[PDB]
DNA sequence: CAGAGGATGTGGCTTC
DNA sequence: GAAGCCACATCCTCTG
């Protein structure tokens, strides 16, 4: 699906979770789907580096992520400073039918 | 505001522009006029008709006749028509019996409103 | 004027009407964003109330219907199992699968009311 | 101030 | 290739 050819967030963001050398800026938080946000504005910076969008900040990237809610890609861990989680039981209805 | 013909010459409605974005605050709200004397209080709903996705999603689609002029706070077109394709939107007036005026080539509903390409 | 002077002519001359004079492909358009189960109940309870929303898929023409002047000859759920049997553009005119929420239907010029209505002028 | 969210332009990418 | 999509961009707003 067009996640393959053109770069996403969730496809991109998880180049940094799985990779040990980028934990400088994020990490898996636990057994269940969760993730921390280390530098909230170095994160956004590299997403600018890729998107060729130098103006990028958290506020910008973040909004994009808050869209995902209504589409059932990921969801928020309420009250936690900058931690959401991925819905995979829905990424596969969002990448395959029934 | 400005008006246009119908397929029932007893009622008229707004000039809904050529091509617009999926679900926007319309550039001119929707007025629907009663030339035949209608009890100010009668309901009016619209249904987007097109060979493709024959009933599109709409918002604030129901309105109340008042002073012989039913106005829609803000109608919004969600269900897209397709490429080159517009809506023949139906227009109901809830009475005994109810009456309808078809309206061919109403508006082209795409995701982008026409940006300079 | 609720109707056009040549009520019979418009029905037998307008591409719009003759394109709907033949038995066409129709379907229930109510609550499109709802599960097939809810749509089935809503559509049946509503028919029993004497109303619904059906549209000619082929042409794109939608309608909100009222089966009246509860009835008998306007909404019959007996003529067949698993299914059930106005003034359009100034012209007095007159089945869906209870599971598929689709079927066939058409328009028929109303001579009776065409006269009654025309007489009101 | 974070966090959900409407509105509206933007840019890459399939489809006629 | 404009004409429809797409999945953010960039925006200014509330409201806990």
């Amino acid at each position: 699906m067009p996640g393959s050819g053109q770069i996403q967030l969730w496809q991109f963001l998880l180049e940094l979770l799985s990779d040990s050398a980028n934990a400088s800026c994020i990490t898996w938080e636990g057994t269940n789907g969760e993730f921390k946000m280390t530098d909230p504005d170095e994160v956004a910076r590299r997403w600018g580096e890729r998107k060729s969008k130098p103006n990028m900040n958290y506020d910008k990237l973040s909004r994009a992520l808050r869209y995902y809610y209504d589409k059932n890609i990921m969801t928020k861990v309420h009250g936690k400073r900058y931690a959401y989680k991925f819905d995979f039981h829905g990424i596969a209805q969002a990448l395959q039918p029934h | 505001a400005e008006l246009v013909r119908t397929d029932s010459p007893n009622f008229l409605c707004s000039v809904l522009p050529s091509h617009w974005r999926c679900n926007k605050t319309l550039p001119v709200a929707f007025k629907v006029v009663a030339l035949g004397e209608v009890p100010d209080g009668t309901v009016v709903t619209v249904m987007a008709g097109n060979d493709e996705n024959y009933s599109a999603e709409l918002r604030n689609a129901s309105a109340v006749m008042k002073n012989q002029v039913a106005r829609f706070n803000d109608l919004r077109f969600v269900g897209r028509s397709g490429r080159g394709k517009s809506f023949t939107l139906t227009i109901t007036v809830f009475t005994n019996p109810p009456q309808v005026a078809t309206y061919h080539r109403a508006i082209k509903v795409t995701v982008d409103g026409p940006r300079e390409p | 004027p609720r109707v056009v002077p040549d009520q019979r002519s418009k029905f037998e001359n307008e591409e719009f009407f003759r394109k709907l004079s033949r038995e066409c492909e129709i379907k229930y358009t109510g609550f499109r964003d709802r599960p097939h189960e809810e749509r089935q109940a809503r559509f049946q309870n509503a028919c029993r109330d004497g109303r619904s929303e059906i549209a000619f898929v082929a042409t794109g023409t939608n309608l909100s219907l009222q089966f009246f002047p509860p009835s008998r000859e306007y909404v019959d759920l007996e003529r067949e199992a698993g299914k059930v049997y106005m003034i359009l553009n100034g012209v007095c005119v007159i089945w869906i699968d209870l599971q598929r929420l689709d079927g066939m239907g058409c328009l028929e010029f109303d001579e009776e009311r065409a006269q009654q209505e025309d007489a009101l002028a």
